[PDB]
């Protein structure tokens, strides 16, 4: 007969475990050990623990946004929100750096990695200054068509 | 990586839904937290959509621009007479659709 | 009107295993009870069938993949069961690689 708790009431007896879900209403002493359940969106226990209470659920604060919501049985998670990311060293979420015009997508920013971009190589170009387009392919002008522009690293070919 | 998607989308936890359109194409609204034995849970959506178009695709013979696609998920929507659980409609995805052009 | 990347819909209400929000391999009862009324849990699911179709070939390298979801199911994590949200597969989209 192994107590699987450790723990014991006045008399001997195992303490009781609040199983996954259910916190500690009250700590085993004189008596048993009294269990219940936490609450959805409030509460949670992850762990089947004879002294354990539900702890109360992560709050996203600020910048940061729900990524996984509280069940009574697991935490929530929290991760820098869409047009950020987190900064590894101070933990505090950084707008995504933008790939400028002539520049262009190559690592998306999401949670802990900020955007990478590229300087768009030969044959490519970019339009415009965010962080979720990649370089393009050159307009390639018709023979018959006036190419009116150039294509550069930040402007495709123009024709007729 | 050093890879792109066709569509871009944006995905986010919703927690305040009020009014969706059920399976059967039907508008209905949507309650907050549910009874389910004895327990109150909130009710949340994971709902991804577009910004749409298409990125990759050969114009020079197709038509294409992004779509958002649906999953279904059950939840309590208050219908007008009593609260029900009913499929409703979640964005969850953004496709490029095709469409032989010329 | 086709799709870049061909698909497969499916109600799935056979569900066994599950891998939960923060990546537990975690087990799906067969049926659940409301108010002493017992339902299957059911589940939309969108899946590819292994690429894509209409991509610019010359500049583009493309494959279909299968994008996911989360929905709240019970489950009987081994020992005692709880509600928790598990990924499922939604749709088939298309990814791109510069060549
Ligand atoms: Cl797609």
């Amino acid at each position: 007969e192994t107590c699987s708790t450790g723990l014991y009431t006045h008399s001997g007896e195992c303490c009781k475990a609040c199983n996954l879900g259910e916190g500690v209403a009250q700590p085993c002493g004189a008596n048993q050990t009294v269990c219940e359940p936490c609450l959805d969106n409030v509460t949670f226990s992850d762990v089947v623990s004879a002294t354990e209470p539900c702890k109360p659920c992560t709050e996203c604060l600020g910048l940061q946004s729900m990524s996984a919501p509280c069940v009574e049985a697991d935490d929530a998670v929290c991760r820098c929100a869409y047009g950020y990311y987190q900064d590894e060293e101070t933990g505090h979420c950084e707008a995504c750096s933008v790939c400028e015009v002539g520049s262009g997508l190559v690592f998306s920013c999401q949670d802990k990695q900020n955007t990478v971009c590229e300087e768009c190589p030969e044959g490519t170009y970019s339009d415009e200054a965010n962080h979720v387009d990649p370089c393009l392919p050159c307009t390639v002008c018709e023979d018959t068509e006036r190419q009116l522009r150039e294509c550069t690293p930040w402007a495709d070919a123009e024709c007729e | 990586r050093g890879e792109f998607s066709v569509c871009d989308s944006v995905s986010v936890w919703v927690g305040d839904k009020t009014t969706a359109t059920d399976i059967k194409g039907k508008e209905v609204m949507v309650l907050g937290e549910v009874n389910i034995n004895n327990s109150v849970f909130k009710q949340y959506f994971f709902e991804t959509k577009c910004r749409d178009g298409c990125r990759g695709i050969d114009s020079k013979h197709w038509n294409s621009y992004c779509t958002t696609t649906h999953t279904f998920v059950k939840a309590l929507t208050m219908d007008g007479k009593q609260a029900a659980w009913r499929f409703i409609r979640i964005d969850t995805a953004c496709v490029c659709v095709l469409s032989r052009k010329a």
